[PDB]
């Protein structure tokens, strides 16, 4: 299963396996966020 | 107090240094006629490293040891040939031949 | 379990700040309330360790204390995290359990500290050449290697292989060519990222072409980074040499760096012969450095073609026709005694004995 | 495997069952060396088998350089007869092969990283110190020195059959 | 960190583990209720076989919250810093 | 901001040049670290200035 993430500033679609050093392809950044969930979320207008 | 007897020196940048892990013990090379006189000294004295080292001021004990071991590994046939023939023990004429070889190498260096 | 129904389906659920165990089948509580330490008390009470409790941490002789303090200051001067210090001191305390290890000279303990810190930085994938460690030890590397082998033969701990990528990342940054300092002309300056990438590609080409097995890494890395620095601007750098580059970078050049550079240049030339335009150029060992970009761009097919026509030391590539000559079978032993005159030749005569006694009387 | 190792050095110890005077044998022999200042044993070199041996006053004797068990036995008997000629009741008792070193070749390169990755528990590969990979197969207790050139050295066996089985067992691991 | 605890009966993560993603970390954008777990962290109990005790990171909160983003990073110690931004 | 995110001290290395006689021979160093000085934001050395 491809567990995918986003990097710090070029927002490269970085699928990395576990235990991998945090690196940005096409870059060298080492800060990295998780993508948004795919599950539906209900919000109330109140 | 010393009055300008030493000169400043930069040594080690305190940074990543090369890992030599080697001590190249300087071994004096061997000349052709020098090797011949060493072979005849062996034939005259045998395999006594102490006597060879004593009668060899131009060489060291470990040098003679390594040379003999290499000749055995490479030219064992010549070692056996020299060990077959015999010659009267020569300590004085050996020194004379050493002086002759010294003069020969001095001439070769002059050329 | 449930005392009445016997159901083992007891689940822990959080109530309005109350921890309790309740059975899901009969909703009956089996155990409620929990006792936890408060911060006001946790700050006052002191934690105890198993060693000090059993009496350990006091059987630390002057020598072991000196050794662990050496480990501490060594891992400190290297600017390592505290986890590395902890692992190093743990490995040292583990190695000190042998009788032959504790009973050793100062040199042995120092090289043991060095090998321990090396193993420590090795595990958590931190490259560090033994040279950089011996540089901080008051000992020689020749005994260091022997003691390392002796201890790894006795302890048998995990020893990962030195990664070439991290080694390049560590070693390349040590060069001063990245900044335009007053001592370096502005022309030689280069970008650190591009140089690092070029050196990584070069050492990968070397790694796949059998140029990392047996030979020290440092010379190969130096040759690769020199070729990279040259190829980034062949106009004003092709005239220089490896010695000039090392002096400019203020880095001691490895002695075999010349041989590695020559081998890498030969490999690059062999690769260029396949590229039509480069093969038409008819380049040479010197003019090939400029085209390193195109070679690295298509290194895969080029090295595949080159190996379709391996790499070995030049001493055995002088086309040996007789590979491992078979010795003649002579395991015979005569009947019992082949000859006796051999002893007559090996014995010393009275005259020879007297001459020997007189020579060194 | 289609390849047979080549035994190069044999090790075997033999007891003479009698005390010796090192100085006497060192004085009445031409091919004997004795420097008690550094080493307190007599070094003797025999030419025909191209081997060397060590002699101690305690009566223990060891030979090195032989190629086969028969050649080692011949050298031990030669040394015993020599010692007997120097006026000592030397005997040929408790002769047993202690170690044997053999060399061979595979004729193809070997990746010293794949082996230590797949057989880490059986090898300790450190190229920063020595180029040849060190493999220690525990079953026969054999230590193998492996190099990128494909040539391998074996040591620790007691009989030629052990070296042969070690080589035939390591060959498929290298081929993989 | 283990993945979500998939319930055998429903082939789905249990309610206490609903918000966790496959990797075992709560994914941004989902809502969080009280006592629910955000990181399914497990510690080794030793410091011979690997023994792991569960110490999940839970949301001790009065009301429902929202995760806007989650950042993960590594120090030189190899320690993984996992931070999440809860929004109300 | 990166130091803010990873919980690290935004600091700079402190270099010094020294000279000393290990074996009655003068050896000098040019850039030897001795520590790390925290760097205040928007100061002379801070990258933001
Ligand atoms: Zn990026
Ligand atoms: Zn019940």
């Amino acid at each position: 299963q491809p567990m995918i993430y986003i990097c710090g500033e070029c927002h490269t679609e970085n699928e990395i396996k576990s235990r991998d050093p945090i690196r940005c392809r096409e870059c060298g950044y080492r800060i990295m966020y998780k993508k948004r969930t795919k599950r539906l979320v209900v919000f109330d207008a109140r | 107090c010393v009055v300008e007897e030493n000169d400043p020196i930069f040594e080690r940048g305190s940074t990543t240094t090369y890992s030599s892990f080697r001590k190249n013990y300087y071994s004096k090379p061997w000349s052709n006629k020098e090797t011949d006189m060493f072979f005849l000294a062996i034939s005259m004295v045998g395999t006594d490293f102490s006597m060879i080292g004593q009668l060899f001021p131009h060489r060291a004990r470990i040098e003679i040891k390594n040379k003999f071991k290499r000749e055995e590994k490479t030219n064992g046939w010549r070692i056996d040939k020299a060990f077959q023939e015999k010659r009267p023990f020569d300590f004085d004429f050996f020194a004379h031949l050493l002086q002759k070889v010294l003069a020969e190498e001095e001439k070769r260096k002059q050329k | 379990r449930c005392p009445d129904c016997g159901s083992t389906e007891l689940v822990e659920d959080s109530h309005y700040s109350q921890s309790q165990l309740v059975c899901s089948d009969c909703g009956c509580v089996v155990t409620e309330g929990v006792l936890t330490t408060t911060f006001s008390d946790e700050g006052n009470l002191r934690e105890v360790t198993y060693s000090r409790s059993t009496g350990e941490n006091e059987q630390v002789s002057r020598s072991q204390q000196r050794g662990l303090r050496r480990v501490r200051d060594l891992c400190r001067v290297l600017q390592l995290p505290p986890t590395f210090e902890d692992t190093a001191v743990a490995y040292y305390q583990q190695a000190y359990r042998h009788s032959g290890i504790r009973a050793a000279r100062l040199q042995k303990k120092e090289v043991l500290v060095g090998c321990c810190v090396l193993i420590t930085c090795r595990q958590h994938n931190w490259p560090l050449t033994m040279g950089a460690i011996c540089t901080l030890l008051y000992a020689d590397l020749d005994v260091f290697s022997s003691t390392y082998m002796q201890i790894v033969k006795l302890l048998g701990l995990d020893v990962p292989s030195l990664c070439l990528a991290e080694l390049v990342k560590t070693y390349c940054s040590s060069f001063k060519l990245f900044q335009a300092s007053p001592s370096v002309p502005a022309k030689y300056v280069e970008d650190k990222e591009k140089m690092l990438s070029r050196t990584m590609q070069l050492v990968e080409l070397a790694n796949e072409t059998w140029l990392v097995t047996g030979r020290h890494p440092l010379p190969v890395i130096t040759a690769a980074t020199f070729l990279a620095w040259q190829s980034l601007q062949p106009a004003d750098r092709l005239s220089c040499s490896l010695a000039r580059f090392c002096k400019l970078a203020n880095v001691d050049l490895p002695y075999p760096a010349s041989s590695r550079l020559q081998e890498l240049l030969a490999v690059l030339l062999r690769m260029a012969e396949q590229l039509a335009w480069l093969r038409v150029l008819r380049l040479d060992k010197r003019s090939v450095v400029k085209h390193i970009g195109d070679l690295l761009q298509h290194r895969q097919s080029l090295v595949r073609s080159a190996f379709r026509d391996l790499l070995l030391p030049p001493c055995m590539l002088k086309s040996p026709k007789r590979i491992c000559p078979v010795p003649p079978v002579s395991t015979v032993t005569g009947d019992e005694n082949i000859s006796d005159s051999e002893i007559e030749q090996y014995l010393r005569t009275p005259q020879e004995v007297r001459d020997f006694q007189r020579a060194q009387a | 495997s289609g390849i047979v190792p080549q035994l190069q050095n044999i090790v075997s110890t033999v007891n003479l069952g009698c005390k010796l005077d090192l100085k006497t044998i060192a004085l009445r022999a031409r091919n004997a060396e004795y420097n008690p200042k550094r080493f307190a044993a007599v070094i003797m070199r025999i030419r025909e088998p191209r081997t060397t041996a060590l002699i101690f006053s305690s009566g223990k004797m060891v030979c090195t350089g032989a190629k086969s068990e028969e050649q080692s036995r011949l050298a031990a008997r030669k040394y015993a007869r020599v010692v007997q000629k120097l006026g000592f009741p030397a005997k040929f008792l408790d002769f047993k092969i202690q170690n044997m070193v053999g060399s061979c070749d595979v004729k193809f390169p070997i990746r010293l990283e794949g082996l230590v990755l797949t057989h880490q528990q059986f090898s300790s590969y450190e190229p920063e110190l020595f180029p040849g990979l060190i493999y220690r197969m525990i079953k026969p207790r054999i230590v193998l020195l492996i190099f990128v050139s494909g040539k391998v050295v074996l040591t620790g066996a007691k009989v030629r059959a052990e070296i042969y089985e070690a080589f035939e067992n390591i060959y498929p691991i290298l081929k993989g | 960190v283990m993945g979500p605890m998939l319930d055998a009966a429903t082939r789905k993560p249990i309610w206490r583990h609903e918000i966790l993603d496959a990797d075992g970390i709560c994914s941004p954008g989902e809502k969080v209720e009280n006592k629910q777990v955000l990181v399914n962290k497990s510690m080794p109990t030793v410091t011979q076989q690997p023994q792991y005790k569960d110490v999940p990171i839970t949301y001790k909160g009065a009301t429902d919250s929202y995760i806007e983003k989650v950042m993960i990073s590594s120090n030189a110690e190899d320690a993984f810093l996992i931070k999440m931004l809860l929004r109300q | 901001h990166e130091c803010r995110l990873r919980d690290m001290t935004y600091s700079a290395p402190i270099t010094v040049d020294i000279e000393y006689t290990r074996g009655s021979q003068r050896i000098i160093r040019n850039a030897l670290p001795i520590g790390r000085m925290p760097i205040m934001l928007r100061s002379s050395n801070c990258v933001l200035t």
